[PDB]
């Protein structure tokens, strides 16, 4: 069995610089082939990486030395082992490390030592990023419930049920917060904004042109984190439309025939995204006019793009990091980073580009 | 004496119509380049018109005659002229019908009430050259497209607006008439910020292609923004229909 | 003036004439010819046309659309070619008409559609249009089917009581399939998911969770459409009790017996299996009373306060239906009697749903049919008469088996054969089989009629030829070439039981016999007095044996049993008029007692008894002696090493070589009897084995049940009651059963892709002289 | 493999193969001609040749499909009697589908639904076309099919006598006397019904069956 | 598998003779859905009939 | 290993 | 050994008591159901046979003969509770 197309040949380009790994720190079995949103974070100078087995390491961002390490797995005797199944990406905002798990448990650990500050059972697999906002931790469970939990107490403040299709795509849209309004992408194509206090429905708008095929192929999931810029919410469904909508009313500002489940950057007057066909597209914000398109990485299983030193960075399921130019989209640089591959999104914070591979070995890149 | 240039969908573009419209633009023209490039551009334009015609002559109804007569009287073989005007006013109507559904206009900040917006100072007479690109112009399309665009901007305009353009105004020369600041695509706004009498604007990266502008002359905002969104969306959707069609070139 | 076409090779000329307004004797100008060509392409008759300039009148060139003459499919590994040819047919383009290039992409997406439906969410297709003269083209679609969408993980949410691995172990959908284990496939199906949801519900209702509910079932695709994640978001309740059971509805006067079925002890955990068994018991009771469709709805009234369950068993005994006639459809090979003798529901009797289900299950157990469906059609013009029509899909019943295995007991076992289990559709099973061990070469030809009597008595004959090399079996060297026939009647006296009784003639040819005390004692007692020299001896016997047997099989599971007992008492006594005059009784037993409700911990009591002696004036043949040791009898010992040891006489071997000693050869320097360590077996054996089966310690619980770990302790002693302890006093008394060898060890069993692998490491802590203590025993796929 | 030759030569070659006795080439040529030129000249003769070749090549299911296509496409045809007779022949060939060889098994107690279909087809043919050239051949085949169906019901009755299902035996022989009153199998099954009545101690009907046997022995 | 059915060599079936109802009783009604019509013709049987499809 | 093939 | 051999109608032993002379065929056919065996030779002589042969227990048969007339009205009830 061979894929639909031979995975796009490695685009040979002359790198304008020498991309190197500043430091490498392995994490045991690193989530693995399993699809997850689990990616490192960075609060001030500490990289908080996690693992599917339940191993969470806080490392020094400058040199990759273990500040501390904790195991969240709950073994029972010597008959069965229970890995924590961490899937929610690490989010560290208020001095706590928030990690979701597929056991419907969200853990807040202390950045000081790694002890479990609290742990709360939620509706389903916390596949989304446990975003932190307004003293609340918002997660989007795989069951379809958007749950907001107390930042310190840990008890669920509220839970809002979202419609779930018969079939969906792995992963849930991490909430985005703006002006006390939380915007999430339901798996049925409905982008939904609710309040940040008890979560009553502000509005819900369908953004997916899908369901026309009437099959199990045109899944209309919105698995990307919406981005709020200038009071406009940009969302990107799967097999749907890249839609800019009014935050207050929910009416569509504009729409493009683009579908993806990868997070996109919205900065200045530009939106950079990776298509469902792993096609790197940059569009305008005013009307969504596609400024440029890169199909040389077609069907290469790219990760969510990030902006590092004014240069887009994209992974792939081969351990290759492609530095794509911001302006014309031409491949500025290309680095062979790992052999297992890249699935989770990188993070570009504090001048550091951090990325986990499919074996979890955390790498810091310098441009 | 009447061959076929190409087949598109179930329709076919002939050689009689290609040569007839070439003679029409010849009589209209302005100076024009070598007739071979005009041949290729004319078959390209007729393929462009026929593919969108298939979208509308099987679904959309047909224009009336007396409103057509009023339009032509307001502004050779009479039968052929009436055939061409019936050929074009229906395609403009169906293009508008599709583009209106591909565009949304809110009474909110989409209306851009906050009417002055960016300064809208004076109407501008500007010309447009477009370099068509495939929905996936990566591999080498953009690379050669860049080379052609640099050659065009270095050379400049009467030749090139017909040579390798893609909009319906390719044969006319990209003329847009009077145009205000907000009645232009968003990519063109920054070029307009650097625009000047007789200035040549370099190619602008876009999914539609590379756009070259040259300024020739130096509820109200609803029509301005509608014009700019219509330009962007029509330019996009023409490329989408070009990619989503079966076109073959017949050397014969 | 006059149109002259040049094409129209395939399309009729009249179609072009009617599709082209300008014709012979018509006005000619550019506008008209343009209109005619536009209307000609309007119908799509011709792919390309042209008008060629000619001084004489008008000329027309025509190129019709290239007709497809054949459809070629390549690379469609996951689906049959004509399945996609039906897709091409349904689109509207097929062989016999033209090919449309526009329709090609629709074809491509159509093939994507059924690859999506079958489970290949990524399967690209490329069209290849090979030209052919006379305006023809052959499509050669290159299929490139991506990686199949396998289940990456099955997750359960809210299963605080039971681990996810334990619940998924019973699922037929598998997220982990180890290379060394056969636990299924990772392919995902809707029906499989529904069946596993029902399995999860059954598992939770069997543990007392009456309030268990599956809140939702999320099926998600990895964005690459290669991995499938199943999240069964459940809400388990508490471990409820069973306070009482009540029955209602029209019990039709059998209220007393139905209540007699519904005894429960209070304070016992709710069990969905027990509830369903009670419902089926009431159904069977009413069906035995003549009710065809005894509807039974056992609704639970759940007291959350006291956390108890009260079962309201509403019973509605429907009208009595009678089977006018039982009809069999699709039995083109098997005759009607073969299918009808497996029916428990009888034509002309009152219809019984349980009886019909039993008949369908028996037909499925025959193995002659791919699938067996039952339809209880209503007889027209009769309110309570039905026809129980059975639709069977006949199988290619004949098959040839090709097994290869390895083990310490028998070395390399090459098994082969061919058997037609439905010979001429008469129900007879004919079959030739063959086995080649390191020491035994068996060739069998068995023909059996499963129903020699309508009651179910089978009659089977068997022509067998066994070449047994005793030296290779870790015994005293002798080659026994036996051949004969058996005719055995099997009596199914009761279910879980089967007697058998038959007559068998066997001719044994013994050669290369090692001179030894036991074999020579037998030969002397058989009336022959040949010399102790001449290693290559020869003996021939023709012996007729009445064989009897009784097999009690209550094992709930055929593979890896957890509860029940399997006893096999097989005796063989020589009828008068045979060269040998002896009887030999053997008794196997394997009882499985589950000591836990989950049946993970099992106690296995395995016994292996045997006693045989002559009937006066004769002794038991030395080749019929029992053996112990090796795998499956006494682990930790060498194959057939437990028992009396051969006492070789001073004799001259056929071949001699220094430093080999040739088992006490005269050339080596032997003049007196010697104690040899090569075992010969004994006329009696007694073996017992206590085997504590535990869940595999270090393994994922998803396939823990697929690997049986056991701690075994085997006692076993083989003795020869005819041993002459008087004139053989220096040697150990081989007629002493008190020398009970014992071994203790650990064992692993699992169905690897190489067959059933059984490994074991055992230390014999109480072994005697001459017992080869083979610590490690194993057997790779004996099947 | 058949080249795309004009229909006349391909049809002539297929016919020559048909009298030559070599079938598979004839089927291939006929199906190639039919597929290349659907509903062309003398297409009905091509369909008849295809049906005959499929029947003679032991390819019964495709013969049935082709016959159904012909009968639904030509409800009023000059050679409709021929195609119904071919359908009956195909059904009868499905009846005697021995897995290995046609031996003393006689296939009487095998699946009779193909025999029932063949009997219905030939009955329709003879009732609708009593003057066709296949009329008396179809009548003889109906006689044989009636004998075979009654033999199947007799085998069922014999098995039920062995089992002791005397009610089933009585019902089966009553079904014989109704549907198949003039068959040797019915004459053989009458003693079975008498035995079933006697074993049930209903001598009031056993005597009637004995009288019937005596009057017809 | 069905080649021998090309020549089934039938016609050995005994002629169908209706049973006679003895005095005092009548045989059950035939309901002749399996009845043989009296239709007859030349129709040379025993492979003498040409099953070759008649071209028109 | 054990192989069996349905012919 | 041999399985359960059930044959004929299941006489409840209480439905048969409800049968009295003068009832039409419809009423009895409602009370006990259509008999498995009729009299195909003679008149409407319905035979309701409740026959049971268990697994080596001994065959027990209850015969119930209902002799009607041409008119369709019951005339005679020949009940044999056991196999003679
Ligand atoms: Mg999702």
């Amino acid at each position: 069995e061979e894929d639909v197309v031979k995975m796009s040949p490695l685009p040979t380009v002359e790198n304008q610089f020498t991309p190197t790994t500043a430091w490498s720190t392995s994490v045991g079995s690193g989530i693995g082939n399993f699809y997850s949103n689990l990616h490192p974070a960075l609060a001030d100078n500490v990289v908080y990486a996690a693992d599917r087995a339940g191993l969470v390491k806080a490392l020094n961002a400058d040199d990759g030395k273990e500040i501390w390490s904790v195991s969240l797995a709950e073994k029972d005797g010597w008959f069965s082992k229970e890995p924590a199944l961490l899937s929610g990406g690490v989010t560290v905002s208020g001095g706590h490390v928030y990690i979701g798990s597929e056991k419907a448990q969200v853990y807040a650990l202390n950045t000081s030592d790694g002890t479990v500050a609290w742990q709360t059972k939620v509706a389903g697999e916390a596949l989304s990023r446990p975003v932190v906002s307004d003293g609340l931790v918002l997660i989007h469970t795989s069951n379809g419930q958007l749950q907001a939990l107390n930042e310190a107490d840990g008890a669920v403040k509220w839970t809002v049920n979202l419609d779930m299709p018969s079939l969906s795509l792995r992963g849930e849209s991490a909430p985005t917060t703006a002006f006390g309004a939380a915007v999430v992408g339901g798996d049925n194509g409905r982008v939904s904004a609710v309040l940040m206090e008890q979560g009553q429905m502000i509005w819900q708008q369908r953004i997916s042109q899908a369901t026309g095929s009437t099959e199990i192929d045109r899944l209309s999931d919105v698995d990307t984190t919406p981005v709020v810029v200038n009071g406009v919410v940009f969302a990107l469904a799967y097999n749907g439309n890249l839609t800019a909508l009014d935050l207050r009313s929910g009416q569509i500002m504009w729409k493009r025939e683009l579908g993806s489940v990868n997070d996109f950057i919205v900065d200045g007057n530009r939106i950079y995204l990776v298509d469902q066909n792993d096609r790197v597209m940059a569009l305008t914000i005013d009307g969504g006019v596609t400024l440029w398109t890169q199909s040389d990485l077609l069907h290469r299983l790219l990760t969510s793009p990030v902006l590092y030193n004014g240069n887009l960075v994209v992974g792939d399921s081969e351990g290759y990091l492609h530095w794509i130019n911001v302006e014309d989209g031409r491949f500025v640089a290309q680095q062979k980073v790992d052999s297992s591959g890249f699935q989770t999104e990188p993070v570009a914070a504090d001048g550091k580009l951090l990325i986990q591979a499919k074996d979890g070995t955390v790498y810091s890149i310098t441009r | 004496v009447d061959c076929v240039a190409a087949v598109v969908n179930n329709g076919v573009v002939l050689e009689s119509d290609v040569d007839g419209l070439m003679q029409s633009v010849k009589l209209n023209a302005q100076q024009l380049p070598d007739d071979a490039t005009l041949r290729h551009q004319i078959m390209e334009r007729l393929i462009m018109d026929q593919i969108i015609l298939q979208m509308g002559q099987k679904m959309g109804v047909k224009i009336s005659d007396e409103q057509l007569d009023q339009a032509i009287a307001n502004i050779l073989n009479y039968n052929t002229y009436r055939n061409q005007i019936r050929k074009e006013m229906i395609i403009s109507e169906v293009r508008n019908n599709e583009v209106r559904r591909r565009i949304t206009i809110l009474p909110q900040e989409v209306e851009s009430l906050a009417v002055g917006n960016q300064n809208a100072s004076t109407e501008l007479n500007l010309s447009h050259i477009l370099i068509p690109l495939p929905e996936n112009p990566t591999s080498d399309q953009v690379n050669e497209a860049e080379s052609q665009a640099r050659a065009i901007v270095d050379q400049a305009f009467g030749k090139l607006a017909i040579a390798h353009s893609a909009d319906q105004q390719a044969l006319n020369g990209g003329q847009m008439g009077w145009g205000r600041i907000q009645e232009l695509p968003g990519i063109f706004a920054q070029a307009l910020s650097t625009a000047k009498k007789g200035d040549i604007v370099g190619p602008i990266r876009s999914g539609v292609g590379f756009h070259i502008l040259k300024v020739n002359d130096l509820d109200r905002a609803y029509r301005m923004l509608m014009n700019r969104k219509f330009s962007e969306e029509a330019a996009s959707w023409m490329q989408e229909q070009r990619a989503s069609a079966y076109v073959k070139i017949l050397s014969n | 003036k006059d149109i002259h076409f040049e094409g129209l090779q395939r399309v009729a000329v009249g179609a072009a004439l009617l599709s082209m307004p300008v014709r012979t004797g018509d006005t000619v100008n550019d506008e008209d010819i343009s209109n005619t060509i536009r209307a000609l392409f309007a119908t799509g008759n011709f792919e390309d046309v042209c008008v060629l300039r000619d001084g004489d009148t008008l000329l027309v060139q025509v190129k019709e659309r290239p007709t497809i003459a054949s459809i070629t499919f390549s690379g469609n590994k996951s689906v049959k070619d004509d399945m996609l040819k039906q897709n091409l047919e349904a689109s509207g383009v097929r062989v016999g008409e033209s090919l449309d290039r526009t329709t090609i992409a629709d074809i491509e997406k159509g093939l994507e559609d059924f690859y999506y439906s079958v489970g290949k969410y990524s399967a690209s297709v490329k069209a290849v249009v090979t030209p052919l003269p006379r305006n023809r083209v052959d499509l050669k679609l290159v299929f490139q089917e991506g990686v199949s969408a396998e289940i990456q993980q099955i997750n359960i949410v809210g299963n605080h009581a039971f681990t996810t691995d334990e619940l998924i172990s019973h699922f037929q959908l598998r997220d982990e399939v180890p290379w060394w284990n056969v636990v299924g496939d990772r392919k995902y199906q809707k029906q499989k998911l529904a069946g596993d949801l029902e399995t999860l519900r059954s598992y939770y209702l069997d543990r007392g969770y009456a309030r268990f509910n599956i809140d939702s079932t999320q099926v998600s695709l990895t964005p690459d459409k290669k991995g499938i994640y199943v999240t069964v978001n459940i809400t388990e309740g508490d471990q409820y009790k069973l306070s009482g059971v009540e029955v209602s509805g029209n019990l039709a006067g059998h209220s007393a017996e139905i209540e007699q079925l519904t005894k429960i002890e209070p304070g016992e955990l709710y069990n969905g299996t027990k509830v369903t068994k009670m419902e089926d018991d009431i159904k069977k009771l009413l069906g035995r009373y003549g009710y065809a469709y005894p509807r039974v709805q056992s609704m639970p009234e759940i007291n959350d306060a006291d956390k108890t369950v009260k079962l309201r068993v509403n019973v509605d005994a429907g009208n009595r239906f009678y089977v006018r006639k039982i009809r069999f459809e699709g039995n083109d090979t098997s005759k009607d009697a073969v299918l009808r003798r497996e029916m428990r529901q009888m034509e002309g009797a009152w219809l019984g749903s349980d009886l019909v289900d039993q008949g369908k299950e028996r037909l499925n157990r025959l193995g002659f049919f791919e699938t067996v469906d039952t339809d209880t059609q209503r007889v027209p013009g009769s309110p309570d008469q039905v026809d129980v029509v059975y639709k069977v899909k006949e199988r290619n019943t004949g098959s040839f088996n090709f097994g290869i295995g390895y083990g310490t007991e028998s070395g390399v076992s090459f098994q082969a054969g061919v058997q037609q289990d439905n010979w001429l559709g008469t129900g007879y099973a004919v079959g030739i089989n063959g086995t080649k061990n390191d020491y035994q070469t068996y060739a069998e030809l068995s023909v059996t009629n499963p129903y020699f009597t309508v009651d179910g008595v089978s009659l089977g004959g068997r022509l067998f030829y066994n070449d047994f090399q005793a030296d290779d079996a870790d015994l005293s060297d002798y080659t026994n070439k036996s051949y004969g026939t058996d005719v055995t009647l099997g009596f199914p006296i009761n279910e879980y039981n089967s007697l058998r009784a038959g007559l068998g003639y066997v001719h044994n040819s013994l050669s290369n016999m090692q001179p030894q005390v036991a074999m020579w004692r037998y030969l002397y007692s058989m009336g022959e007095h040949p010399s102790t020299s001449d290693q290559d001896n020869s003996f021939k016997t023709d012996d007729f044996t009445f064989n009897y047997g009784w097999t009690y099989n209550k094992l709930d599971r055929g593979y890896f049993p957890t509860d029940g007992s399997r006893v096999n008492l097989t005796g063989k006594v020589t009828i008068p008029g045979s060269d040998n005059e002896y009887y030999k009784v053997t008794l196997d037993t394997a009882t499985y007692v589950p000591i836990d409700d989950d049946h993970k911990w099992v106690v296995l009591g395995r016994t292996r008894w045997g006693y045989g002696d002559g009937l006066g004036g004769k002794e038991m043949p030395f080749y019929e002696n029992f053996y112990a040791g090796g795998s499956s009898t006494v682990r930790g010992f060498q194959s057939n090493t437990i028992g009396p040891k051969a006492v070789y006489f001073p004799h001259q071997a056929s071949n001699y070589d220094p430093d080999y000693d040739y088992e006490c050869a005269t050339q080596d320097g032997a003049k007196d009897l010697c104690k040899s360590d090569d075992a010969v077996g004994g006329n009696a054996m007694a073996v017992a084995s206590l085997e504590f089966i535990t869940p595999t310690p270090f393994i994922s619980d998803k396939y823990a049940n697929s690997v049986r770990t056991s701690f075994f302790w085997d006692m076993g002693t083989v003795w020869d009651t005819n041993w002459d302890s008087s004139q053989y006093s220096g040697y150990p008394d081989y007629s002493d059963p008190s020398n009970i060898r014992m071994s203790a060890g650990i064992a692993l069993q699992w169905m690897s892709p190489l067959g059933p692998l059984v490994f074991s490491y055992a230390q014999p802590f109480k072994k005697y002289d001459g017992d080869k203590a083979e610590q490690f025993q194993f057997n790779i796929g004996k099947t | 493999e058949v080249p795309d030759n004009p229909p006349n030569e391909i049809y002539a070659t297929a016919q020559q193969k048909l009298q030559d006795g070599n079938w598979r080439q004839a089927i291939t040529q006929l199906e190639a001609l039919d597929n290349r030129y659907p509903f062309g000249p003398y297409s009905q003769q091509v369909q008849l040749d295809l049906i005959y070749a499929y029947y003679k090549n032991a390819d019964l299911p495709l013969a049935q499909a082709a016959i159904d296509r012909f009968i639904r496409l030509n409800p009023t045809h000059p050679n409709i009697d021929y195609v119904m007779y071919m359908r009956g022949l195909t059904n009868m060939a499905l009846d005697d589908s021995a897995l290995q060889g046609f031996f003393g098994v006689d296939r009487s107690d095998r699946d009779p639904q193909h025999a029932r279909a063949a009997f219905s087809d030939f009955s329709k043919l003879v009732r609708g076309y009593p003057n066709s050239q296949y009329t008396t051949d179809a009548t003889k085949r109906l006689v044989f099919l009636k004998d075979r169906l009654a033999k199947y019901e007799y085998s069922v009755a014999e098995y039920y006598t062995e089992r002791g299902a005397w009610v089933a035996v009585v019902n089966r022989v009553e079904g014989m006397l109704r549907d198949y009153p003039d068959t040797q199998a019915t004459r053989d099954a009458l003693p079975l019904m008498e035995n079933a009545y006697r074993q049930m101690q209903m001598n009031a009907q056993a005597e009637k069956v004995a009288k019937i046997i005596a009057a017809n022995s | 598998k069905r080649q021998v059915s090309g020549d089934e060599a039938y016609l050995e079936a005994a002629p169908l003779a209706e049973l006679h109802a003895p005095a005092g009783m009548i045989l059950p009604v035939t309901s002749g859905d399996y009845a043989i019509p009296v239709t007859n013709g030349s129709g040379a049987v025993g492979k003498a009939l040409d099953i070759r499809p008649p071209a028109q | 290993w054990n192989w069996t093939k349905r012919f | 050994y041999r399985p359960d051999i059930n044959q004929g109608n299941y006489l409840t032993a209480n439905d048969v008591s409800k049968i009295r002379v003068g009832m039409t065929q419809q009423q009895v056919a409602y009370a006990l159901g259509t008999p498995l065996m009729s009299d195909p030779f003679g008149t409407n002589t319905w035979f309701y046979v409740f026959r049971q042969q268990p697994g080596h227990e001994g065959v027990t048969q209850q015969t119930l003969t209902l002799t009607f007339n041409s008119s369709g009205v019951l005339t005679n009830i020949d009940n044999k509770p056991a196999l003679s």
